């Protein structure tokens, strides 16, 4: 007359996902561990980073001219960017 | 007059709520302490990963210059034969989390039928959809029992004997 | 070690060394030396990132990649696999779901 | 006058295939859908294995001639690793798949000793090795009943009460 | 007076040794041969592994002198990342060891809630604690009967029923 069913939570259409039985398995609810989000700039919550900018970071031990002023420094972050150099006169380390 | 089965329900009270089909048209969930129990070992199923994956890195190629085309070759091959080692544990290991989340789904509805049945000894039939037959007039009270373990074949059986006992 | 020039192209060659306390670095020189006048002490172990973002004063976040950074609370990540500082590890599995719950027998009959 | 026991048998038809020893001298194979239950796993274990391993690959190392030798000792030292990290990954991952096949085979033989018991919920006595002692008339049509899952102590229970029954 | 529960006692007879609780104050440990099937499996254990790491290793890197800094890069990289992909499979590996020892020890046990279920049918209840509660007189005697394997409902129920037996 009265019944006690164990229910599963049976959500609506969900996700599916690869196990190492089958593959595909449909489950109520989960959760990716890939993110994929990539924030296209860069945190500085901490000491600011030297943002070399036409300074390369070989450049801040030699002193070209658009290192001149991060010839002495302090962070705990380090920025590179592509139209960075570390010399005026050709060279290499 | 639904044929009352496991109760998909698109319930929303619990992950591990159960439906009570009481005659008078209820449909409560089960205690939360059964799906408290798996959310105590599955929320933390996260942290356990992470431990195992967040390490100190730095770079080794220099990514606006260029490095010696042999040594970049071995770099590159080393790195991707690893994304596929690390790609390979990373999915083997998933797949073990997902599969013993499954497992552990099944063992602790395993343990609620054995609640059920080490209570009522014989009331108490499995239709092996999660639905147990209950002989006895089990209103919201019996639900209540169940859910503070007050549940008992002691008094429980007797009020079933007279809804179902055969002597002979 | 001993260094020799040599002629036919303009170029200058840069050579380091880690000079340990209490020792002392000695120099011999016959022309062609471009001398330091200052040298270098380490301060705080920082992270040198190499990227094209521009930085943000409000954003906090421990992975940096030539492309940005990476924040979450995940093991895993598809964006680079080039980072640095702590983070999450490459994979080529681009959607990694992981189950956080049973399994989804179907709502309807 | 055989023991019978498990039905080892050398038996050829079905993987999973159950003997019912009629008094009249059948031996008859199971429902074969035990045995598709199995087979319908156990064919793909290759192809999930497959998809594991089928990658691109190209040539590094210049085999009929010669690399700098401290950059092949880093390549052979690197292939050698990683043939090692492969070779426990297949060895780790052949025998789960192994232990798997066999948690299967059990866990399906365990599922058919179910279907006995909850069918006939007393005369089905295990004896440990996959027998099932009777206590009523089955002959073939017993096997059909169990393989058309007509099986019932609904009507069975009497059959053996008429064979078993004590009243005291 | 007290409750005797799951005999963690401080036993030192045995790793499973089972306490027998005579009413004439004894307490006895169990068969060896259920421990024994647990040292038979896990003194292994060590070996298994052993045979997966016991590898031929020669000198890549010369400690004493200098090889040049960048192939040295790509070593210790290498190196330190085969040292957490090894670590990873270390503890991995471990782990899958320590929980089959977990899930191996409740099955032993399990196995034995059966030996007492399976031949004493009725008057075995479990209390969930690795208790039976006997419904007889089980002295010493009994204790052996179980560890010869002599234990027997044919003749122990029926000791029972002159104390628990209900006719109605
Ligand atoms: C399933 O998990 C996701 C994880 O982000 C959560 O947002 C969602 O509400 C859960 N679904 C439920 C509880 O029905
Ligand atoms: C190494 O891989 C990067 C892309 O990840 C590629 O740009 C680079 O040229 C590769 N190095 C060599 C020597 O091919
Ligand atoms: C450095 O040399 C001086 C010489 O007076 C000595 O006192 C000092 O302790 C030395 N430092 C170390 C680290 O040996
Ligand atoms: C690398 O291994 C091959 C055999 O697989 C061997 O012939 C070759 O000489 C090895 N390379 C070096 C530098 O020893
Ligand atoms: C490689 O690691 C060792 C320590 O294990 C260190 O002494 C050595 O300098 C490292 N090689 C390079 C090139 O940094």
């Amino acid at each position: 007359g009265d019944k006690i069913c164990l229910g599963h939570h049976a959500v609506a259409n969900g996700t599916k996902v690869n196990t190492l039985t089958e593959r595909g398995i449909e489950v109520v609810n989960a959760t990716e561990t890939v993110e994929t989000t990539n924030i296209k700039k860069i945190c500085t919550q901490g000491k600011r980073p030297t943002d070399l900018g036409q300074c390369g970071l070989l450049g801040t031990l030699i002193g070209p001219p658009q290192c001149d002023q991060f010839l002495e420094f302090s962070s705990d972050l380090i920025i590179e960017r592509r139209e960075g150099t570390d010399i005026c006169y050709p060279g290499r380390f | 007059a639904g044929f009352i089965e496991n109760g998909w329900e698109g319930l929303i009270n619990g992950w591990y709520g159960f439906r009570h089909q009481n005659a008078q048209g209820e449909g409560t969930a089960a205690d939360y302490k059964s799906t408290q129990s798996a959310i105590d070992q599955i929320t933390g199923k996260l942290n356990r990963l992470i431990g195992k994956t967040n390490q100190q890195f730095e770079l080794i190629d220099n990514e606006f210059n260029e490095i010696e085309q042999q040594i970049g070759n071995v770099i590159n091959w080393t790195r991707d034969a690893m994304t596929e080692i690390w790609s390979y544990n990373a999915e083997l290991l998933v797949a073990m989390e997902n599969q013993h989340t499954i497992d552990l789904a099944d063992s602790e509805m395993s343990k609620l039928y054995e609640r059920v049945k080490k209570q009522l000894r014989e009331n108490a039939e499995e239709d092996g959809t999660g639905c147990f037959e209950i002989f006895h007039k089990c209103d919201d009270q019996c639900m209540e029992s169940i859910r503070n373990n007050t549940y008992d074949h002691t008094q429980y059986r007797t009020e079933s004997l007279q809804n179902r006992i055969q002597i002979d | 070690q001993s260094f020799t020039p040599n002629p036919g192209a303009r170029r200058i060659d840069f050579h380091w060394l880690l000079l340990d306390p209490n020792d002392t670095v000695t120099f011999t020189f016959n022309g062609a030396f471009i001398a330091p006048d200052r040298t270098s002490f380490f301060r705080g172990e920082s992270l040198g990132v190499q990227s094209d973002a521009p930085l943000d004063s409000s954003c906090r976040g421990d992975c940096f990649h030539s492309g940005g950074t990476i924040v979450s609370s995940l093991p895993f990540q598809n964006i680079n696999s080039r980072t640095v500082g702590k983070c999450p590890r490459y994979v080529k599995q681009k959607s990694l779901l992981l189950a956080t719950g049973m399994r989804n027998v179907p709502e309807k009959p």
